[PDB]
DNA sequence: CCCTGTCTGGCGTCCTCTCACCCCATG
DNA sequence: CATGGGTGCGCCAGACAGGG
């Protein structure tokens, strides 16, 4: 009886590494949960347990408010101060009552209790210190496999779950059937699957490779990069401070037998294995093999890389459905254009033919020197206006004078292409010009300025009749914008 | 819901016995017309005007 | 459904009827498996009777589909293997 | 204490030519009756026409 | 578990592993609880109702013999006040002093005050009869009852359902006329005639030529014939009339016949009675046939002629529903109809799955037990006799017998996948065994 | 039916008036409504107006008092501590 | 608890699955025969009336069992072998079992019968339909004699239904039946009066020629129009109706 | 042994619904 | 306490005597 209450807090404390005052305060809710339910009205009831007897005193608790809501479980401060002078806002009053029989009733609540508090404790610190399976490849025996996802029992009453699209394309899972997969979140559905595993993201891939490679898990090898379509082909980019390590070669292990073993592991996955590069282009070289570049073209400015190859490597270059270029532009962050070296010629000489157009159209010079300019570099008008003068006058014919007229013009070109565009829709000018009227949103204005109602005086100008046609616009409505342009106009 | 209600079993019908009577009309000079005549018989919670409106 | 008389029209011994309707039912109850008649939610066994009398379903044709998609089986586990 | 079960013609189930079936539910436990004897009669003779 | 037997803990007793359950009881019947006895067998402590039941009863027979001797000393001074009439009367000093000491006023030695002493025996053998009474009534509450050998107290509770009526009781006249109520009709649906009166029950005419009972008929002329009297009563008492009409009619009503027995007069019954009579004869007026020296057919039709009703007894009925006339007139008139007690609500019963009996794994029998109905022997025959084979095969080893082929039955219904597992009946192998508990070697070969 | 339907157509700022109510009203217990009446409250507005650190001066009230006086007022939607402003009218000022 | 959701349940359930309602003293195979529920507010087994004649089951306070065919197979017996379509002959004999008992044959010999004079005497009618647009009406009697046009459907052929029509001398009742028959029959079925051993053959005469669905379909219309028109006849039993004769004296 | 009288056995409708009561006796 | 100590049914039918 009572060395039995003693007897059973010391085998829990001792087999679930528990500490006894987070089970007794557990108890004692799970007591005042089911002494609440023996009485018809809602009462508010607070259990005390002796951690010497393991006997146990029940009250009618009073939560001490400062303003009451519920009557039957809250006091007023200054009635419980009538009491016990001792008491302050959130303390207890108590009131002799019966303490519940421990029936069966009570033992099935109190059990269900302990069973959640080791949950929130015991199961808790398993987590904890497995801080490395969380995130490292965990090992489950499947449960259930449902339409939507896969039920694994990691032991110790941890569930988790593989959602359908965290599974690989081709695998087919039995109840019983052991599965290994990244846990790649932890949340908070303690009841159920609060563990989320995964087998078609990268990270199921790298932590294969750490596994697979010892010098990944003793950090001589870093993986820098990792690109996957699940269950076909992934791309990894490997780096090494140690110069005298192949850091590809350790990744293949001897025959390709190491990237072999993570291949099975992800149901036949093809891994290319590349070297990081600290420069772009030589780091995309390596990312498109197995197909040999040519030539690379960078544009910093769109984060974007022409890739010309031979004509007998395009279909490799590209891959089956474009597969290739996309984990190569996924692995080394750019937007990767795969063409040929004739492509990439034509493409060139499009570019300088439209920027040599754009030149003579509005900066006012001769093809010759339109020529000149996108040979030394220059493809936009921005360029010509915002560039250091130094650069510009490091081109072999070009004076201060000439340059500064030629910003001039670039700038006045910029500005008129701006102005055009703005009064063309509603982008400012008719967004100021044409919505002074108090009622023009800018739809409306820029709909007016379709019609070639740019400004305020020209909106002022129209009759109701002109402006019939524009959707959205009622007869009053063209009526009261015309009468409020006229007002700022002609009478303002 | 207490132990003291008693529950009777509830009549709601004011109603009692309703005859009518077709015969031949002769106010108006046109023949082949009818009269409706309509004996209810009420317990005295119902007008008989309220009665036949309401139907 | 009333009465089953073409049901025994087109199958002659009115017992074999039952063992061709059961068979079919049980088919269609829990091995999954579609109704060649569109259905109005009736029961399995009104959509099997149903089928009988359209005549696409009787005994030599249940053989000969139990046979046919028992080698496509059989098929598709010699063609995983070799 | 005046609010009965208004009904309506769920179908009308108009059979071949020249012939309909028109169903109406839901009434009282007493009015498709007086309903049905009212059209009934009417229909019969009231309905006017031309032969 | 651990809580389980923590009970000791918080509490004490022992382990909680004991199923703790409270006896509660079956459905079927609602009700009202009437009446609570409470028997305890002696030496067992009485709880708290026990002792209120006692008190209850102590109360009544102590209130119901107290008013014993108060209503006969009623009587008894009364008697006194009826023997003092008469000599030596004492007209205003008889209720001066107190009305126990009605013996020693002024009168000699006569019959009276011999009265007086016999009464006074009378009165104190009341007294100490009552002591005597409410002492042996204090001792028969008191005292426990002797009862089964075991039992500590019976608890007895009087359900009180009120069973009304529906499509299913069984009706019947008293004539042979039974019947299955089978549609409780609204009141418009009914054939009423031209006054305006709905009818309460349409029987059949059909079972009149067969089944010869033609007496029902002439019943329910009769009644007819009964009911305009009580009409004609209604209709001169409702009209404020005065006693003279209501003498004249019930006179008229009660000569009317051959050489009778009954040659009642209403000459001496005095202006109330008439009254109290007809206010008993307006629901109708009740009319004595003795068996075989009855009411002849003109008997009856000139008490039909009295009433205003048709001579033939039979009225033209309109309809309730088309409120078009019935071609033909019927027959209407008053049957003196009796509710049988075989009940719907008592015969009535189903059961999917309920207790089994004990030593042939069967179900079983009765509505009390929870029992389902017997597949009996002809019912075999008459599955033989068609080509149902399943169905019987299900019908006596699935649904009966088997106790592993029906729980594998229950698994696949709630599933969804209606199939059999057969087996064999087990109290076949109750067959087994007792004739193999003979000197005979029964065996299942192969 | 069109027939028939034309064939029928000539047939077819001191709260409210429960502050104005006695203290008694409120059904309280026999203690807490003697209590009350101990310190001249007699109406349910006066009642409304007090703070419940005031009422916990008051001789003979107990929590137990106070916390009844709280459901019956909230049961009515009323609180502890309202002001009523022009209270109370002039209607009451001469009983 | 018989919560709300249970009774939409329940419906589902009983549909398509055929009950085995059974006669206590159970006699010959037509005292077990299979339905399908109609769900009933009562406490009492609704039983079709002709199904009756088969269990010798009056209503005089009879009592019958149901049982669940539980398996799939037992289903479809109950179905295909034991339902109340399916027997309509006794097996003993060649006579049709679901023969109409009592009040149907009253309803169908007061309908198809005549009188000497009654409303619309010798009048002529274009059809059925206007035979019973008459009776309804109130402009003739259900049996006044009456040249109607019936169209009777012989099927002389192999297999084809020739159309013959023709004026027939008949009663109004016996148009307003006509409705009703099937096509094959000849009007000569219903011509004559139509006690109990004509219906009976007019039920197997059907059955030997048309088949067994519209016997199933029109024994059911007897049953229908033989209730109903019992109904408008008010056919009751009198003191009066019973004739004594006047020779039965001087006889004595 | 061939017929005659006797002596024992085997059997007689199906479903239901209540009720009442189940071994003394005693050294 | 624990054990142990009526006399109103009627037919069929075959086996067992019983003459014959
Ligand atoms: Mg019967």
């Amino acid at each position: 009886m009572n060395k039995e209450i003693l007897a059973v807090v010391e085998a829990v404390s001792n087999e679930k590494a528990l500490p006894r005052e987070k089970i007794f305060e557990a108890l004692e809710s799970a007591l005042a949960t089911a002494t609440k339910k023996k009485y018809e009205q809602e009462i508010d009831v607070r259990v005390q347990i002796d951690r010497k007897s393991g006997d146990f005193d029940t009250f009618r608790r009073w939560l001490v408010v400062d303003e009451v809501t519920q009557p039957t479980k809250e006091i007023t401060l200054e009635a419980a101060r009538y009491e016990d002078e001792s008491l302050n806002l959130g303390d207890y009053v108590e009131d002799q009552i019966e303490s519940v029989t421990f029936d069966r009733i009570t033992t099935q609540t109190a059990k269900q209790v302990i069973v959640q508090k080791v949950r929130e404790a015991e199961r808790a610190m398993v987590v904890d210190q497995f801080r490395e399976h969380e995130g490292e490849i965990i090992t489950g025996v499947v449960k259930k496999v449902n339409r939507d996802n896969i039920s694994l029992d990691l032991g110790n009453n941890a569930e988790a779950v593989i959602l359908r699209e965290d599974m690989l394309p081709r695998e087919n899972f039995r109840p019983g059937d052991r599965v290994r997969g990244v846990l790649y979140s932890v949340r908070p559905e303690a009841r159920g699957a609060q563990l989320f595993v995964t087998r078609s993201k990268p990270e199921m891939l790298i932590e294969l490779f750490r596994i697979e490679v010892p010098e990944i898990g003793e950090e001589v090898i870093e993986i820098k990069a990792a690109a996957r379509d699940p269950g076909s082909r992934a791309k990894i980019a490997v780096k090494t401070n140690d110069k005298r390590i192949d850091p590809v070669g350790a990744c293949v292990g001897m025959r390709g037998a190491r990237v072999q073993a993570v291949s099975t592991e992800l149901g036949g996955e093809r891994i290319d294995i590349v070297l990081w590069d600290d420069n772009p282009a030589q780091f995309v070289i390596n990312a498109m093999a197995p197909a040999d570049v040519a030539s690379i073209v960078v544009d910093e400015d769109k984060h974007t890389m022409d890739i010309a190859v031979e004509a007998g490597n395009l279909a490799q270059a590209i891959g089956r459905n474009g597969q290739n270029v996309r984990l190569a532009s996924q692995l080394s962050g750019w937007e990767l254009n795969v063409m040929t070296v004739d492509d990439l010629q034509a493409k060139h000489q499009a570019e300088a033919h439209a920027a040599i157009d754009t030149f003579t159209k509005y900066l006012d010079i001769d093809e010759d020197f339109a020529t000149v300019l996108v040979e030394e570099g220059f493809s936009t008008l921005e360029e010509l206006a915002y560039v250091p003068m130094k650069e510009l006058l490091e081109i072999e014919g070009l004076d201060e004078p000439t340059v500064e007229a030629l910003r001039e013009r670039a700038k006045n070109a910029l500005a008129t292409i701006a102005q055009a565009q703005e009064e063309s829709l509603g982008d400012n000018k008719p967004a100021d010009d044409l919505l002074n009227l108090e009622g023009v949103d800018r739809d409306l204005a820029f709909k007016l300025a379709a019609r070639g109602v740019c400004t305020l005086e020209d909106l002022a100008e129209q009759g109701i009749d002109d402006l019939a046609d524009i959707e959205g616009l009622t007869d009053e409505k063209a009526g009261a914008l015309i009468m409020a342009a006229r007002n700022i106009c002609w009478f303002g | 819901r207490p132990i003291g209600r008693l529950l009777v079993d509830a009549c709601y019908s004011p109603v009692e016995r309703i005859a009518y009577n077709v015969e031949a009309a002769r106010v108006e000079q046109r023949t082949d017309l009818d009269k409706l005549v309509i004996e209810m018989e009420t317990n005295g919670t119902i007008d008989p005007e309220e009665a036949i409106r309401r139907a | 459904r009333v009465t089953v008389q073409d049901a025994v029209e087109k199958i002659g011994n009115r017992f074999d009827l039952v063992l061709v309707a059961a068979r079919r039912a049980r088919q269609m109850q829990v091995g999954g498996k579609d109704p060649l008649v569109p259905e109005e939610n009736d029961k399995t066994t009104v959509i099997a009777l149903r089928e009988i009398e359209e005549g696409l379903i009787n005994n030599q044709i249940l053989d000969v589909r139990e046979r046919q998609e028992q080698q496509e089986q059989e098929a598709a586990e010699l063609q995983a293997v070799t | 204490v005046t609010e009965f079960l208004k009904p309506r013609l769920v179908d009308i189930e108009q059979v071949s030519s020249t012939h309909a079936k028109v169903t109406l539910e839901p009434l009282e436990r007493g009015f498709g009756h007086t309903l049905g004897n009212a059209l009934r009669r009417i229909l019969l003779s009231s309905m006017p026409g031309c032969a | 578990t651990p809580e389980e037997k923590l009970l000791r803990a918080i509490f004490g007793e022992k382990a909680s592993d004991v199923k703790d359950s409270s006896l509660r009881v079956p459905n079927g019947v609602s009700g009202t609880v009437i009446d609570v006895q409470v028997f305890t067998r002696d030496g067992v402590e009485k709880d708290k109702r026990a002792l209120e039941i006692e008190e209850m009863q102590l109360k009544q027979a102590k209130k119901d013999l107290s008013e014993e001797l108060q209503i006969l000393e009623a009587g008894l001074f009364s008697r006194i006040r009826a023997v003092l009439v008469a000599g030596g009367v004492e007209a205003e000093k008889l209720d001066k002093l107190p009305r126990d000491r009605w013996l020693e006023l002024g009168l000699t030695d006569e019959e009276k005050q011999n009265q007086l002493e016999q009464l006074a025996e009378q009165y104190d053998e009341l007294k100490h009869e009552f002591e005597k009474k409410l002492e042996a009534k204090r001792r028969k509450i008191t005292q426990g009852d002797d009862l089964a050998p075991g039992v500590l107290k019976i608890v007895k509770v009087y359900l009180a359902v009120k069973r009304r009526i529906q499509p299913g009781d069984k009706m019947a006249g008293r004539h042979g006329n039974k019947g299955v109520i089978s549609k409780i009709n609204p009141i418009e649906d009914m054939p009423y005639d031209e006054n305006g009166t709905p009818v309460d029950i349409v029987l059949n005419p059909l079972g009149v030529p067969s089944r010869m009972n033609i007496g029902q008929i002439l019943e329910t002329h009769l009644g007819m014939a009964a009911k305009g009297i009580g009409d004609k009563i209604n209709a001169m008492l409702k009209q404020q009339q005065e006693v003279a009409k209501l003498r004249e009619f019930i006179q008229r009503a009660y000569d009317l016949g051959a050489d009778v027995r009954q040659k009642v007069d209403l000459s001496t019954f005095s202006d109330e009675e008439v009254m109290r009579l007809a206010e008993n004869l307006r629901k109708g007026m009740p009319i004595a046939t003795p068996v075989f020296d009855g009411a002849k057919e003109a008997e009856i039709k000139e008490l039909l002629k009295l009433g205003d009703l048709p001579t033939s007894g039979q009225i033209r009925l309109y309809d309730g529903r088309t409120g078009e006339q019935f071609e033909r007139p019927v027959t209407v008139g008053y049957m003196y109809m009796l509710k049988l007690n075989h009940l719907v609500d008592d015969k009535m019963h189903a059961r999917s799955t309920g207790s089994y009996s004990l030593v042939t794994q069967q179900p079983l029998g009765g509505k009390a037990q929870f029992g389902g109905q017997r597949f009996g022997e002809m019912e075999v025959w008459a599955l033989e006799a068609y080509g149902a084979a399943y169905t019987l095969q299900e019908m006596l080893t699935v649904k009966s017998d088997d106790v592993n082929g029906r729980t594998k039955m229950y698994k696949n219904i709630v599933d969804g996948n209606h199939q059999m597992e057969p087996g064999m009946p087990e109290s076949f192998n109750v067959l087994l065994k007792e004739i193999r508990s003979l000197g005979i070697n029964i065996e299942l070969e192969d | 039916a069109t027939i028939l339907a034309e064939q029928l157509e000539a047939f077819v700022p001191e709260f409210d008036p429960i502050l104005l109510r006695p203290v008694d009203d409120l059904e309280l217990t026999v203690r807490s409504a003697n209590c009350l009446k101990a310190e001249a409250i007699h109406y349910i507005g006066d009642l409304v107006q007090r703070t419940e650190v005031e009422l916990l001066k008051t001789p003979n009230l107990g929590k137990k008092s106070l916390t009844e006086i709280k459901d019956v007022l909230a049961s009515r939607g009323l609180s502890l501590g309202m002001r009523l402003e022009n209270w109370p009218p002039a209607s009451i000022a001469d009983e | 608890r018989e919560e709300a959701v249970v009774w939409d349940i329940l419906d589902e359930v009983i549909r398509e699955h055929p009950v085995l309602l059974n006669r206590a003293p159970t006699l010959h195979r037509l005292g077990i025969q299979a339905f399908e529920p109609v769900l009933i507010e009562g406490k009492a087994i609704q039983l079709h009336p002709l199904v009756c004649a088969a269990y010798n089951a009056d209503f005089d306070g009879d009592q019958m069992a149901v049982h669940v065919p539980l398996t799939l197979e037992a289903q479809l017996e109950a179905r295909a072998l034991m339902m109340s379509t399916n027997n309509i002959l006794s097996p003993a004999n060649g006579e049709p079992i679901i023969v109409p008992s009592q009040d149907v044959v009253l309803g169908l010999y007061y309908m198809t019968r005549d009188c000497v004079n009654a409303k619309g005497e010798g009048m002529v009618l274009t059809g059925p339909k206007e035979a019973e647009r008459l009776y309804r009406s109130g402009l003739a009697s259900l049996h006044a004699r009456v040249k109607v046009r019936i169209t009777e459907y012989e099927k002389d052929a192999n297999g084809e239904l020739v159309a013959k029509t023709s004026l027939k001398d008949t009663t109004v009742g016996r148009a307003i039946l006509w409705m009703i028959v099937p096509k094959g029959l000849p009007y000569s079925i219903v011509n004559q009066a139509l006690g109990k051993k004509a219906i009976s053959k007019m039920l197997n005469t059907c059955y030997r020629i048309l088949g067994l669905k519209p016997t199933v379909i029109f024994a059911d219309q007897i049953m229908y129009t033989g209730f109903a028109y019992a109904a408008r006849s008010g056919a009751s039993v009198g003191i009066d109706d019973m004739v004594i004769p006047e020779k039965k004296h001087e006889i004595i």
